[PDB]
RNA sequence: UAUUAUAUUUAUUCAUAUAAUUAAUAGGAUAAUAUUUGUAGUUUUUGAUACCAUGAUAAGGAUUAUAAAUUGAAAGUGUUAAUAUCAUAAUCAAAAUUUAUUAUUUAUAUUAAAUAUGUAUGUGUAGAUAAAAUAAGAAAUUA
């Protein structure tokens, strides 16, 4: 006939309240206070997982340091190179960026001992083989024992 | 700005020359903010729930 | 004077047609009127053009006056002569302003933009620090650094 | 000016008073605040577009770090970075599968509960109906592609298939 | 239309059409579904 | 939720995602209601102590009220205990005055 | 007093795809919860009235006196003894305050009538439906599937909006009634179609600050410089406060009664009262350290 | 697209000269790699802070049976010249072995060393149309 | 006649069962009754179906690293597999081993429930990686070859139903099912006290007995298996002097009903009752007397009852607290049970 | 497989599960990877407890561990595939062909609005919209307003 | 904890199968088929 | 190193012919334009630069 | 949408012709990089010519007086040391302190490319004919 | 200002009405559109085959 | 005829895809008891595929208008619902330009964060071409 209530009737509200339970986490009873020491370090299953950033995982991170040292040996983490500890053996390992110390670039950095020049125009024309005579006394730096 | 004592520091400059003539770079690669970076761009701005933008969190 | 790279050559008709945007730029009409009131000259031309463009701006949001269906057609070239007197007024004024600035720059001893002739100092245009080692209009190699124009006492 | 950050004890002054860097230290202790020490003094920039109300986008909070040398590569970034655990990436992950019913239950379980059998896809039953009919009017176009052929190449002790006509 | 079918729970065209409820009819509660109350199963779990 | 994520396989983990998104626990306190007397007979926080508190906390206070947002733990009870601890600890700090 | 006084603020924000859905939804729920809140403060108000009914020096509890006088010193430069009556005027003033706020609520709860009900102003109604600006997701997107031309995709741009409007019901009840809250939670089920509810609860609490565990001691001798707050120092260099303080003190051999107090920074009698199982101190024993 | 160089040309449209957001590309076609940037050598197309650990085509993370080729993402170091071993990059068309080792390579990734877009093009893959087209743009004469 | 991908399979049940079983038919799937799933594959063919089915971290790929084939033809160009021994001369091997993929159990919640780090997700429930035998997550031999076929494979036969089960997985899935698939009460009726938790339990009990509460709690934070009852005895005992009713109640509840009711022992209840006394809590005295009274579920089903002498000692402590604290009504209540 | 009994019309619709489990592995290795990057990169001394020599050996060990973390998902979230669930269309995020809030592409989503499958509200094509933010400051402004509410408004403890 | 997993599909479907083998599918959502759709009161005043 | 004194295939590649003209399509020749200014006519060149 | 044609086969041996082609390409890069670093660092350490422009004050004053006498009597050694490069020149000017801010606001400096020619050049063809094989980003002579 | 003055002294409305100070120019830019290169007016280059 | 104006302005150097197995349900604490702790019948079919395998939504201005009004349309542009019977081609990083259907930053200061384009100085310069009367400011030859 074309009717719909403006407000759910009390009776069907009562059905919709009854048919379903009440969660125990809706009451918020409190008489003891906050447990400063245990409640946060309570059982690892019913644990309060911090969430969000790393800056809230203080227990897990001490734990990660401890596990990672407990498994990862220096006999494995030794070889891991930096970029500079390998870039050291470039014929030009170091040249100042043109920003600031472009006035601090020296000629002496230029390995002219590995390339050659024609004086009629002043260009460096070719590069001698350095991968032949390349003799390093510290192939990995002095802190490396294998 | 509370600054570490024993550290030799500058103050925010006065003359509009020193910024032109410092070695300060411009932001070349992508532009991140540690929270915004979740949404990955302005155009594809993500949201977990359809909450109001004027939401007054309790 | 900062802008000394190359510039784009636009005719007066289109430099004026920009209307109340730059041609009747009020803050530019003013700042060129200040050159005149410094030098001590009557601002007859710039004031004439300012009057015309104040009229045109006041009567831009309005419709033209109705035409009659005349086979004899007089309104047409009469409004034509009207417009082209306004246009000639503004051509004269364009030239006056340009001349006064290119003379005042030789007086302030300030350098003009590239290939901006200043008959106060040099019969040809100011070429210096250009994107080309040839003259932009004479095809003459440029000196390094920029050519010098005025005296050296400042 | 190039000024040395100096801080005199609350004991040197002929009036003791809690000094502000010590208060900074107490606060970075209480709320576990990392004190970045390479923080230069000449870079106290604020985001005007966000901090200054003379732009259309005044936010009041510095909606970003005016610092071009920025990237997720940095540990100072990684510290204050919200992790994708329980973010929209997870919600999308756990609800955006091509078929939505396969996110509410298992299709066989739903079928064996509401119907009896576990029904095929609409697409499969399309293929099967077309089989039912294009093998009704005609035959000899099929192929025999199987997962396992041992039982077809090797039927049971009986099962001598019928030759058609 | 399609093998990847319609889903009757997100789609406004379905939820709204004459065989469902439109948004301008006053979208109330139509009948209270008390199901867990007429006869509740016993608690029997697979995992003992 | 009571539309669609109310009932099936996704109900569980959606309830997780919801309540974790909402896991924040905001704690507001009235510094005027810190202006009380410790049962030692000492005023719990005097004007100098309020100064030390407002200066310990940069942005946590406002309009005469101090706010801390417990954002750490997924469970609201654990954000509750955490925020209570942090509040109590910033109080023990500011109380040196 | 009245409209700006509260203890528990429930802002139920109802979300719906259509602002008319939530415009009427909020009226439904606002009248439901006006009839609820009216009954729950009628209950609490008859309770408060019958309580304030017979207050005098002959109506009081030992728990309350032991809470009123659990103080070592007060305003007169001397510890305060609060009787049944000095606490009587206190509890009666408090209950006067609570009844004033409660009856202001109920008065707001009868004032809206079908004729001129204004639920978008609290000054008339309890509760008031606060609008919340809608979540609105406008998105440009192509419509053409042209693979050759980006222009002909661009010119096809259609803007469409995912709207989601809300309404915020603000019950500022001046006292938390878990039973009313029970009545509020199960609107989560009788809510309308495509409409849900987020409950914001802002309820007053009590968090105790306490002596042993969270000490307001002097600065240490060794100063915690910037090194103790570097990166990952938040997890390596510091513990999760508070400090665990050994509340068990071992007796020295030639100890006294006041020597262990002069060693632990306590009064002799307070140490007696935190170790009330002993009369004279023997060696090797353990003693409960009072938080004082 | 048009001529399916990969099986994904079978799958992805072109969208004309579609303008893209700065640095958001579904196909990382590092067409700039072998770019000599003289004072910017340890910076251009390289890791950012000089003091970084190596990338991860540089350590056998597990118990491999082996690999067929390294990436360009593994830096060139002393072991890449002196060991004189086989280090292969999946470049067009199949692979590219760094068998003429030198020391200047030491320090960078092999991206600055593996040419992405070759100056020699085989008309053996081009169409009867593409060849005239590369004549048009000035690549192959005719 | 037939072009088939799998030549032959295997039966799941064996002939000591089938030869008696076959005499009743199976009511099979109507549209495709014969279901040659993943369980029926051979060992080798299924090693193929397990090797492949991942992007670069399934060894099925020629340059995935754990690949078996030595030759691969790249559009009529042959490439051959440079082995580890040729490779280590420039890709120095760092291989911590099988323990470097198994995170500690104290990082499960930080890693979103997981312990492994495999490409192949490792569900801890049985019904997901179950190949023929239920998949047990053995964290001691987790290889990249993955012999046990326990992994939640990506692109294998019959992977779709299990990927759907994985995405419809619960909120607390790895943690709950990992807990329960281990650590169950033995038919001897006893609680699961283990071998590797005994020394850590010694650490906890000693620290808590010394009174170092937060220290014992940080150590308890490492209780992976169940602790014996004395550990809770000490961790509640430490609270007595400071009156930490809150920390104490939480220490009780963590074994009470959560860890097979280890914490339901008369002396732990006695410690927590003492804390209720020293914290001056009429309602906590009654809560502890309530757990003492128990109900049928604990007192009978889980059989975590308290010896009547301990019932009496706790009841006399309750009366001694209450009638000393003038709480006449509640003391009379406890004496009513007496 | 081998096109025998296909139940779905798009064989590529397995890539959506493939992607969602990519996302799962990303959530699983996310915290570990982020802490690994932090510690391996940290230059200024961590704390007064770990410093210097121990710092170098620890840094290199955790880098060895980040490398040994096989199964680790270090591909950036902007670099993962992003495909429509319905018709398996891929959409490049950041451009018009990607509906963000419904995780669909110009194509399938266009189909789902010109048929009734999504509930959207058509607004004018040239303007800015109904949201006062999206009208006020373009798109970075609504980005700012979204982060401001999801992160910046909490006076974080 | 029981709310995080009470809406399990199989828990739904064991309620369904229990109602089934107890012979009650009238209150249930899926397992009921209402095939008799009620008609309206026709109007004598508007018969067009 | 030891840069080989003979180049095998890289240096032999077809020479990409430099762009002949300037401007749009690199075809706009080197001849006078509309933009050239005049120094023989007036104190303000015509057309003037702005 | 016409079905995209499969790319035809790469061909015979071309996988190895590309091998040798790229091989000698990086070979050629060896020398190109060598020569380019030579040219860039000589560019760096070479004393450059004036960065400022003598068309504006205070650098339009005579080469005898004003800021020029200050340049000769405080910084004449520093500029020759730091190679006249405009960046260190302007920073020594910023640290001379007796000019104020002017070393930006009033001083006019040559463009970046008119600034980086060595000392005492007199052609305009120098910048437009600097070598195009030294991939210095134009940071060569 | 015109509405301010009409509101302070009404009979000043008539000169303000007549002068059109209370007039609202019903104008705005062309909205922001990607189909336009500047976003406002220009459609991208059109080319015949 | 009237119910009413285009001859002006700004424009043209344009490119990106990759390394095969999509077939199913299986509940765990604060619940009056299932080891169902760990639920084991292999092998009778074949389309959305590298391959024919219908349908269904774009771009495009030239005469319904002035006032309280918007200068964007249906003729369908790749992914979609009934034709079968060659082959697994599908992003988890690092990638190979021939594809008409594209607005590049122009001489005071030039590489710091997932890496981020080293080429083309030249009289604004052939031919033909682009856009627009909309918060900008334009004015006169209807079929």
């Amino acid at each position: 006939l074309g009717y719909m209530h403006r407000y759910t009737p009390w009776e069907w509200i009562a059905v919709q309240e009854a048919d379903q339970p009440l969660i125990a986490e809706q009451i918020r009873q409190d008489n003891i206070g906050t447990s400063y020491f245990f409640s946060l370090n309570r059982y690892w299953r019913y644990k309060a997982r911090p969430h969000g950033y790393i800056r809230h995982f203080d227990n897990e991170v001490r734990d990660l340091f401890q596990f990672v040292d407990g498994v990862t040996p220096w006999k494995q983490a030794q070889k891991i190179r930096t970029y500079w500890e390998v870039r050291a053996h470039h014929p030009m390992p170091q040249f100042n960026r043109p920003e600031v110390a472009m006035h601090r670039n020296t000629v002496g950095l230029l390995p002219a001992h590995m390339w050659e020049t024609d004086k009629k125009t002043g260009k460096v024309k070719a590069v001698k083989d350095s991968v032949r005579d390349y003799q390093t006394k510290t192939p990995l730096p002095k802190w490396v024992q294998l | 700005m509370q600054q570490v004592p024993g550290k030799i520091d500058q103050t925010p400059f006065e003359e509009d020359q020193t910024w032109l003539l410092n070695p300060i770079p411009v932001q070349q690669l992508e532009q991140h903010h540690p929270e915004k970076d979740l949404q990955d761009l302005p155009f594809v701005n993500h949201e977990q729930f359809p909450r109001s933008l004027e939401w007054t969190a309790p | 004077n900062t802008f000394l790279t190359k510039s784009v050559a636009t005719p007066p008709i289109s430099v004026i047609r920009t209307g109340p945007k730059w041609w009747a730029d009020p803050e530019r009409m003013v700042r060129q009127k200040l050159m005149y009131f410094t030098l001590g000259v009557d601002q007859l031309p710039l004031r004439r053009t300012a009057v015309i463009q104040k009229d045109l701006h006041r009567f831009h949001m309005c419709k033209p006056p109705p035409r009659i269906g005349d086979t004899t057609g007089y309104k047409r070239s009469r409004a034509a002569q009207l417009t082209t007197w306004y246009r000639r007024i503004q051509y004269q004024e364009y030239h006056l302003q340009h001349l006064f600035t290119r003379h005042v720059w030789g007086l302030v001893r300030a350098y003009p933009g590239n290939t901006t002739k200043i008959q106060g100092k040099a019969d040809d245009g100011y070429v210096g620090y250009d994107s080309v080692p040839y003259h932009r209009y004479n095809r003459t190699p440029l000196p390094f650094p920029a050519r010098e124009i005025y005296g050296r006492r400042e | 000016g190039v000024h040395r950050v100096g801080y005199t004890h609350p004991s040197t002054l002929p009036v003791p008073c809690a000094q502000r860097w010590d208060l900074r230290l107490a606060r970075a202790r209480i709320f576990q605040e990392y004190i970045e020490e390479k923080a230069p003094g000449a870079w106290q920039l604020e985001d005007e577009r966000s901090m200054s109300p003379e732009f259309k986008t005044f936010t009041g909070y510095p909606m970003r770090e005016m610092r071009p040398g920025y990237g997720q590569n940095l540990p100072d970034f990684i510290m204050k970075k919200r992790l994708p655990n329980n973010t929209h990436y997870e919600l999308f992950a756990r609800r955006d599968i091509p078929n939505e019913d396969n996110a509410m239950y298992g299709k066989y379980l739903y079928d064996m509960t509401v119907h009896g059998t576990s029904l095929p896809s609409t697409y499969r039953m399309h293929k099967d109906i077309n089989k039912a009919q294009r093998n009704d009017r005609k035959l000899s176009g099929n192929r025999f592609r199987v997962l396992c052929s041992s039982g077809a190449k090797k039927p049971p002790s009986g099962w001598e298939p019928i030759p058609d006509a | 239309v399609g093998y990847t079918p319609v889903n009757p729970d997100t789609s406004p065209m379905l939820a709204y059409s004459q065989y469902h409820w439109h948004y301008n009819l006053p979208q109330g509660m139509e009948r209270p579904h008390g199901v867990n109350r007429t006869m509740t199963a016993p608690y029997q779990s697979a995992h003992s | 939720n009571n539309l669609e994520y109310k009932r099936y396989d996704w109900q569980g983990w959606y309830q997780r995602m919801v309540d974790v998104h909402n896991r924040n626990i905001s704690l507001r306190c009235r510094v005027s209601d810190l202006k009380r007397l410790d049962p030692n007979g000492v005023p719990f926080v005097d004007m100098q102590t309020e100064r030390r508190l407002r200066i310990l906390a940069e942005g946590r206070v406002g309009m005469g009220v101090l706010m801390l947002d417990s954002d750490k733990y997924e469970d609201q009870k654990d954000n509750m205990t955490f925020g209570s601890i942090k509040l109590s600890e910033l109080l023990s700090d500011a109380r040196k005055a | 007093d009245g409209i700006h006084g509260s203890e528990v603020t429930y802002k139920i924000v109802l979300e719906g795809f259509w602002d008319h859905h939530v415009m009427k939804l909020a009226e439904d729920v606002c009248m439901f919860l006006r009839d609820v809140g009216r009954q729950v403060t009628e209950e609490k108000l008859v309770a408060v009235r019958r309580v304030m009914e017979g207050l005098t020096g002959g109506a009081f509890d030992p728990e309350l006196i032991d809470f009123f006088n659990a103080a070592r010193a007060g305003p007169f430069g001397r510890p305060d003894e609060y009787d049944a009556e000095e606490v009587a005027n206190f509890v009666r003033a408090d209950l006067k305050r609570l009844e004033e706020q409660c009856l202001n609520v109920i008065n707001r709860c009868n004032v809206p009538v079908p004729g001129a009900t204004n639920i978008y102003d609290p000054q008339v109604s309890w509760p008031y439906v606060e609008k919340l600006e809608p979540w609105v997701r406008m998105a440009e997107f192509w419509t053409s599937s042209s693979d050759t031309s980006f222009t002909e995709l661009e010119m096809s741009t259609a803007h469409y909006e995912f709207r989601k409007y809300f309404r915020v019901i603000i019950c500022k009840l001046p006292f938390q009634s878990t039973e009313f809250e029970k009545r509020m939670y199960d609107i989560r089920h009788w809510l309308h179609r495509q409409t849900t509810c987020e409950f914001h609860t802002i309820y007053r609490k009590n968090v105790i600050h306490d002596g042993s565990v969270f000490p307001t001691e002097h600065d240490p001798a060794t100063p915690t410089t910037h090194d103790h707050h570097r990166m990952f120092s938040f997890a390596l260099d510091w513990q999760s406060a508070p400090v665990n303080r050994l509340s068990v003190a071992r007796v020295l051999e030639g100890d006294d009664w006041e020597r262990v107090a002069q060693r632990l920074g306590c009064s002799v009698d307070d140490l007696k009262e935190a170790n009330p199982a002993i009369e004279e101190l023997e060696a090797g024993a353990v003693l409960n350290v009072p938080g004082g | 697209l048009k001529m399916a160089k990969s099986a994904f040309g079978f799958y992805l449209a072109r969208r004309g000269q579609r303008k893209f957001p700065f640095l958001r590309r579904p196909h990382i076609k590092n067409t700039h790699a072998m770019n000599l940037s003289a004072p910017y050598f340890w910076s251009f197309m390289t890791a950012k802070s000089q003091t970084y650990f190596l990338p991860e085509e540089n350590y056998i993370t597990g118990d491999w049976t082996g690999k067929f080729f390294v990436s360009k993402l593994q830096v060139y170091t002393l072991q890449h010249a002196t060991s004189g071993s086989t280090v292969r990059v999946k470049s067009f068309p199949s692979v590219f072995e760094l068998s003429s080792p030198s020391r200047w390579n030491i320090g960078k990734e092999l991206n600055t060393l593996t040419k992405p877009r070759m100056d020699l093009i085989d008309e053996q893959m081009l169409t009867k149309k593409q060849r005239l087209d590369y004549v048009k743009a000035g690549l192959l004469p005719k | 006649s037939v072009t088939g991908v799998f030549s032959k399979g295997r039966g799941i049940g064996h002939a000591a069962v089938t030869s008696i079983l076959r005499y009743i038919p199976r009511a099979r799937v109507p549209w495709q009754p014969s279901r040659f799933g993943r369980e029926n594959l051979s060992a080798s063919d299924l090693a193929v179906l397990w090797s492949r089915g991942r992007y670069r971290d399934g060894p099925g790929n020629y340059n995935s690293g754990y690949h078996t084939e030595k030759t691969h033809v790249l559009e009529d160009n042959t490439v051959t597999m440079i082995p580890k021994h040729e490779l280590e001369k420039y890709m120095p091997d760092i291989s911590i081993g099988p323990k470097a993929l198994v995170t500690p159990v104290s990082l499960m919640s930080a890693r979103n429930g997981h312990r492994v780090t495999h490409d192949l997700l490792h569900s801890y429930d049985p019904h997901i990686g179950r190949l023929d035998k239920p998949a047990v997550v053995d964290h001691d031999n987790i290889t990249v070859e993955d012999p046990n076929r326990v992994g939640l494979n990506a692109a294998t036969l019959d992977c779709r139903g299990r990927i759907y089960r994985w995405l419809r997985r619960g909120p607390f899935f790895q943690e709950d099912h990992y807990f329960r698939r281990s650590l169950r009460l033995n038919r001897d009726g006893t609680v699961p006290t283990a071998a590797h938790e005994a020394p850590l339990m010694r650490k906890i009990v000693r620290l808590a007995q010394r009174g170092h509460l937060k220290a014992a709690c940080e150590e308890y934070r490492r209780v992976t298996t169940v602790p014996p009852v004395e550990v809770y005895r000490a961790l509640t005992a430490c609270c007595i002097p400071g009156g930490l009713i809150a920390d104490a109640v939480a220490i009780f509840e963590d074994g009470n009903s959560k860890l097979f009711y280890v914490a339901r022992d008369g002396e732990v209840l006695h410690n927590v009752m003492r804390c209720a006394i020293k914290a001056k809590n009429r309602v906590r005295v009654m809560w502890v007397y309530n757990v003492m009274r128990g109900r049928y579920y604990e007192n009978v089903i889980v059989r975590a009852e308290i010896d009547p002498i301990w019932r009496y000692r706790i009841a006399l402590l309750a009366l001694e607290y209450f009638l000393d604290h003038n709480c006449a009504e509640e003391a009379g209540t406890v004496y009513s049970y007496l | 497989m081998r096109h025998i009994g296909q139940d779905v019309p798009k064989r590529h619709t397995h890539f959506v599960l493939e992607s969602r489990l990519m996302y799962e592995k990303s959530f699983r290795d996310s915290w570990l990877h982020s802490v690994c990057r932090a510690v391996s990169q940290i230059d200024e001394p961590l704390s007064k407890t770990i410093s210097g020599t121990r710092q170098k050996m620890l840094q290199r060990k955790v880098t060895c561990f980040q490398y040994n973390q096989y199964g680790l998902f270090k591909v950036p979230y902007y670099r993962l595939a992003n495909v429509d669930r319905y018709h398996a269309v891929q959409g490049v995020p950041g451009t018009r062909e990607w509906v963000p809030y419904a995780n669909v592409s110009y194509w399938t989503m266009n189909k789902m609005v010109r048929s009734g499958n999504l509930l959207v509200h058509r607004v004018h094509y040239t303007g800015w919209g109904t949201d006062p933010h999206l009208k006020k400051g373009g798109w970075e402004h609504r980005w700012n307003k979204v982060m401001q509410r999801n992160a910046l408004q909490y006076s974080r403890i | 904890s029981r709310y995080y997993e009470w809406g399990r599909a199989v828990k739904q479907f064991n309620f369904i199968e229990f109602r089934r083998r107890n012979g009650w599918m009238y209150d249930l959502h899926l397992m009921k088929n209402t095939t008799k759709q009620v008609g309206p009161l026709r109007d004598f005043n508007q018969p067009d | 190193t030891a840069t080989p004194e003979r180049f095998s295939i890289l240096g032999t590649t077809h020479p990409k012919p430099k762009r002949t003209g300037f401007g749009r399509n690199n075809k706009m020749r080197s001849k006078p334009s509309d933009n050239v200014a005049w120094y023989d006519k007036g104190p303000v060149e015509w057309l003037p630069r702005p | 949408w016409a079905k995209p044609k499969k790319r035809p086969k790469v061909g015979q041996g071309f996988h190895e012709k590309a091998q040798k082609w790229r091989d000698e390409f990086l070979l050629d890069r060896h020398r190109i990089l060598a020569d380019s670093l030579r040219a860039y660092v000589e560019f760096s350490a070479s004393k450059r010519t004036e960065p400022w422009d003598t068309r504006f004050r205070p650098f339009d004053r005579v080469e005898k007086d004003g800021v020029y006498v200050l340049m000769r009597h405080l910084m004449e050694d520093k500029f020759q040391l730091c190679n006249y490069h405009h960046r260190p020149v302007k920073r020594l000017f910023c640290n001379v302190g007796l000019l104020g801010p002017q070393v930006t606001t009033k001083a006019r400096w040559k463009p970046y490319r008119y600034a980086t020619n060595p000392a005492n050049t007199s052609k305009a063809e120098r910048i437009f004919q600097k070598d195009k094989t030294l991939y210095t980003h134009g940071h060569n002579d | 200002i015109a509405n301010a003055l009409v509101k302070l002294l009404p009979l000043t409305r008539i000169p303000l009405k007549k002068s059109g100070l209370l007039s609202v120019d019903r104008r705005r830019e062309r909205g922001q559109f990607p189909g336009y290169l500047d976003g406002k007016k220009v459609k991208r280059k059109f080319a015949k085959r």
